[PDB]
């Protein structure tokens, strides 16, 4: 019952026999929490589920005028971000005043600025320049020396508060580096704790191999969802990858929008039997969508009345609330970019992934890196409006090309199920368990209890 | 006062390989040739040996057009800045925060001002060009003699050809209906008057 | 009902600036249409004598051709009034450089408003006066009979004891300049007594002239910020077309 | 010939240390431009406190106002009944990216040399 018809799109669909030759199906590579002795079963959407969108006071719902940018707007956005973060840090840390960058002095001073690189290459411990805020330093630049710093962790576009001695006003010798202050957690309400138990499935694209348009992994995932009967299903893009070999050469014989609509119809009609909730998160690799971050939601006007209550489309990125548990959804490969563009020094062994996740959490932004990667487009007004973290999410989801992992950083669970397909072989997806903890505990208990990364 | 040829002088011409013979077909106008050779650019392939009608490849042409438009949009949004100083020519993506009376100050020489490498005007002109070469109605209306227009409509421009041209034109008009370069905000224009809001 | 609330009357004083977003092509077309209408109004005024029938008929035809708002209909007049409003504001932006251009623009606008007012029904005149900020004062009947002979002698378009069934208005002498100039109104201790028709016509024209002059002077300080690369060829071409 | 424009720091002008009618030249960051009354408000940040300078610009219009840019104002100070003190600008030029600490150091050096030269009489 493959509603999607690869033969109807292109006459050159040859399935990858390697994927069909797999034999390690159902293997749980890794787990976390109370995942031992617990069977994974849900109500199949027959219970009570609440979905909401939070974040900016105006959630992204429609498109916007895009192909028009001016430098003063970008400068204003950057200055406002730097000033707000610096003011919050100063108020939290009880600092007296910020010395201007170009003012020389013989005594230790506290400065505020943005970490940047003076060259077009990667950052290193010898080419770091601090760029201060407009109000306090008129956007001046001054090289920074980290030879006297015991520990540090920097990437371009990071807002830091540094203390040191600036004798000449043209070079600063580092002596300290304040740590980021995470946002406060969400406060549950009476209705949030009313939900007893539910579990959520998460998967990310692409849904095909590198040599076929059969979408066999999509059918396997649909069958898995039907068998398991989960509560809420969240599927990431891209649904029609623009890096596919067939799509790049324009060998498809059908319009992109029609193919995407057929795929959506296939998914919805396959998952109707389970009765769960579906959420679709757009990605920048879709070939029939605007390549600008943030991204307006998907459009599909052929929905049935019943399917409206079970099929939902959200923006990219989106902060989704499920039964009072805040989720952080983003399809961008933040971890890969940050790892490629990060430098640090440690006196002992440390986890790079934990450091990157902590930097993401403490920057109060979904894309703290600046300048962005060479293959990304950002609309800075829309980015400043619709891409801000409201609060620290209880559960954070971020697919990436790196190795799958489940980690707890600063009380926020980070899950990276990874791609569903890796070249011509199957990948992995994840399943989450959500139980509201008792309110009699001394400290806030993590609602997420069990997470399993299941091979597909 | 500028003509169509002068207005779109710097626009990159659309090129699509013929699926049958593989040879590319450079498109620059609705009609190719002058004089007695009034023929749609999609009617015949460049290769005389090739007999495949390019009009049969409407879906492939639309897909290639979408890919090209996406590539141009991504190219514009990269934001490359080049120093105006002839002796500096600094090329960077990092926008300096130390502005001046005119624009950003180049950190390499500290005497000149950076300029965008690919301005929004060029991108809008490119999109308008990609709409222009697939508008058969305007091309027919531009014909001086009505008898020649009627003859061309009868011999070649069947309603299906007009529908295909409309589809191709809509493929670019969809992107063109989101640009902020063709939408004036009167609220900011008349923000200086507050006697009556 | 935003449509009728925004544009309830054909006559306007052009106080509220527009606040919506429009495309560039419509902007240019509106500017060109209003400049053509102004030139046609000037030519019609110069060629004929103000009033008559042929002049007003040709003006009505010109207004109808350029899809503007001149008459009063209960259905589908949002578009002409909106076009008139936006085009007038664009022309005001384009015509605030020199004294001569300001004088010409004010003259043409005053003539157009005078015609549109002359083609209006009486209750519509009262409603339009109420809608705008002007408030007038009517003297009592005792005062009216106390100064009947002087008003009749001045004869502000009144002949043969026609003071009856009329309302006499009291206004400062600095606002009745048109009538005050050529001994067509009775002046007493700093006030002018005017019959209804003359007071509405002349005082509305004068107040509109003063308000338009003040607002154009205010808008003169704006184009120092009009460094936009767009709208610049249009403004330059329209300045000395 | 107008009186010379001596330098004055914003926190000296805002503290009422300048007599009426004195000609002064100060600096600050633009914040507002009320076109109806042609009034411009400037602040300069000293430490953790903000001081304001009001400038009437009736003699320099038309004007291109940029919010958030440094300005240098030359004019005569006038005391008003309710609006405090307002500077009637004669020349108002836009400077962006000036090294402010260098300017203050130069001002103090000039004042010190003037005091030293005046100490012999």
């Amino acid at each position: 019952h493959q509603l999607l018809s690869p033969s109807s799109f292109s006459p050159s669909a040859t399935p990858s026999q390697k994927y069909n030759s797999r034999s390690n199906r159902g293997e749980v590579v890794t787990s976390f929490g109370l995942a031992q002795g617990v069977s994974w079963s849900g109500r199949g959407g027959a219970g009570n589920i609440s979905l909401k969108v939070l974040g900016c006071p105006e959630a992204l719902t429609g498109s916007y005028k895009s192909m028009f940018q001016k430098l003063p707007d970008i400068r204003e956005v950057l200055t406002c971000k730097i000033e707000e973060l610096g003011s919050e840090l100063k108020e939290h840390y009880k600092i007296e005043a910020f010395t201007p960058l170009l003012a020389p002095a013989q005594e230790p001073v506290t400065l505020l600025g943005q970490i940047g690189c003076d060259s077009n290459g990667k950052l290193n411990n010898k080419s770091v320049i601090l760029e201060g805020d407009r109000e306090h330093s008129s956007g001046a630049q001054i090289p920074v020396d980290l030879s006297e710093l015991k520990e540090y962790s920097l990437f371009p576009g990071q807002v830091v508060i540094m203390e040191g001695i600036n004798t000449t006003g043209r070079k600063l010798v580092a002596t300290k580096l304040y740590e980021g202050v995470p946002l406060p957690f969400y406060q549950p309400t009476e209705e949030d704790a009313d939900f007893e138990q539910s579990m959520v499935l998460v998967a990310c694209g692409p849904y095909t191999t590198s040599d076929s348009i059969t979408y066999d992994p999509l059918l396997d995932l649909i069958a898995v969802i039907n068998h398991d009967r989960p509560d809420v299903c969240i599927l990431f893009g891209p649904f029609l990858d623009a890096k596919h070999e067939q799509v790049e050469n324009c060998l498809l014989t059908s319009p992109f929008e029609d193919i995407f609509k057929q795929c959506l119809r296939t998914i919805i009609e396959g998952t109707r039997s389970s009765g769960s909730h579906l959420v679709f998160v757009p990605s920048l690799r879709d070939v029939h969508h605007e390549p600008v971050y943030p991204q307006p939601p998907f459009s599909y006007s052929d929905l049935s009345r019943e399917d409206k209550k079970q099929v939902q489309f959200v923006s990219e990125p989106c902060s989704l609330s499920i039964n009072g548990v805040i989720f952080g959804l983003t399809s961008t490969d933040l971890l890969f970019h940050l790892g490629a563009e990060e430098i640090s020094s440690s006196s002992g062994t440390s986890d790079r992934f934990s450091r990157i996740l902590k930097h993401i959490l403490t920057q109060r932004s979904y894309y703290p890196l600046y300048p962005p990667q060479e293959d990304m487009a950002i609309d800075y007004e829309s980015f400043y409006v619709y891409a801000q973290l409201p609060v620290t999410p209880d559960v954070l989801i971020i697919p990436s090309e790196l190795r799958y992992f489940v980690k707890d950083v600063l009380g926020c669970v980070c899950v990276n199920p990874g791609r569903l397909t890796k070249g011509q072989v199957g990948g992995t997806f994840a399943r989450l368990y959500l139980r509201r903890p008792a309110a009699d505990g001394a400290e806030r208990q993590s609602p997420c209890i069990a997470v399993q990364v299941v091979r597909i | 006062q500028l003509t169509d040829e002068e207005k779109y002088r710097d626009c990159e011409r659309f090129k699509c390989p013929c699926p049958t013979c593989g040879t590319e077909n450079i498109y620059d106008n609705v009609f190719d040739g002058s004089g007695t050779d009034m023929e749609p650019s999609l009617y015949r392939c460049s290769n005389i040996d090739c007999k495949a009608s390019p009009l049969t490849f409407t879906v492939q042409l639309s897909n290639k057009l979408i890919m090209d438009i996406r590539r141009f949009i991504k190219k514009y949004y990269d934001g490359w800045l080049i120093c105006e100083e002839p002796t500096c020519r600094n090329r960077t993506r990092h926008l300096p925060l130390q502005f001046s009376r005119t624009g950003p100050l180049c950190p390499a020489c500290m005497k000149a001002t950076l300029q965008p490498e690919y301005s929004d005007k060029s991108l809008y002109t490119q999109l308008c060009f990609y709409r222009y070469i697939f508008d058969a109605e305007c091309a027919l209306e531009k014909l001086t003699t009505d008898h020649e227009k009627d003859k061309l409509k009868k011999q070649f421009f069947t309603p299906k050809v007009l529908q295909d041209y409309r589809k191709l034109k809509n493929t670019a008009e969809q992107f063109l209906s989101r640009s902020g370069y063709s939408e004036v905000n009167l609220s900011k224009l008349f923000a200086g008057c507050a006697v009556k809001s | 009902d935003q449509r009728n609330a925004s544009y309830p009357h054909c006559l306007q004083f052009y106080l509220q600036p527009p606040s919506e977003n429009i495309s560039l092509i419509e902007f240019e077309n509106l500017a060109i249409d209003r400049v053509k209408l102004l030139k046609s109004v000037e030519n019609l005024g110069v060629s004929y004598v103000k009033g008559t029938e042929q002049y007003q008929s040709k003006l009505e035809s010109e207004l109808r051709k350029l899809k503007f708002s001149y008459r009063e209909n209960l259905e589908d007049e949002y578009e002409p009034r909106r076009r008139d409003h936006i085009s007038h504001f664009i022309l005001r932006l384009a015509y605030c450089q020199s004294e001569e251009l300001r004088r010409w623009f004010i003259q043409q606008e005053m003539d157009l408003l005078r015609f549109r007012f002359s083609i209006l029904p009486k209750d519509k005149i009262q409603d339009f006066l109420k809608d705008s900020q002007l408030q007038f004062e009517a003297i009592s009947d005792e005062e009216k009979t106390l100064r009947e002979q002087e008003i009749v002698a001045s004869s502000p378009s009144l002949s043969g004891l026609k003071l009856g069934f009329e309302s006499i208005y009291k206004i400062p002498f600095a606002d009745a300049l048109d009538l005050f100039r050529g001994r067509k109104v009775y002046l007493e201790d700093g006030f002018a007594y005017v019959p209804l028709k003359d007071i509405v016509a002349i005082i509305l024209n004068e107040f509109r002239a003063k308000l338009s002059k003040a607002l154009a002077l205010t808008a003169r300080s704006l184009p120092a910020v009009q460094s936009d690369e767009r709208l610049q060829p249009l403004l330059n071409h329209l300045s000395h077309s | 010939l107008p009186k010379p424009g001596t330098y004055y720091l914003p926190w000296e002008v805002s503290a009422g240390q300048v007599p009426d009618g004195s000609t002064l030249r100060t600096f600050g960051r633009l914040c507002l431009y009320d076109m109806i009354q042609s009034r411009v408000t400037l602040m300069a940040q000293h430490g953790s406190d903000q001081h304001q300078v009001l400038v009437c610009t009736k003699l320099v219009e038309p004007f291109h106002a940029q919010v958030g840019s440094l300005y240098i104002v030359l004019g005569e100070l006038q005391h008003q009944q309710d609006r405090g003190s307002v500077v009637k600008a004669r020349v108002l030029t836009c400077v962006e990216g000036m090294n402010l600490p260098l300017l203050e150091q130069a001002i103090r050096e000039q004042r010190l040399y003037k005091q030293e030269r005046g100490g012999s009489q």
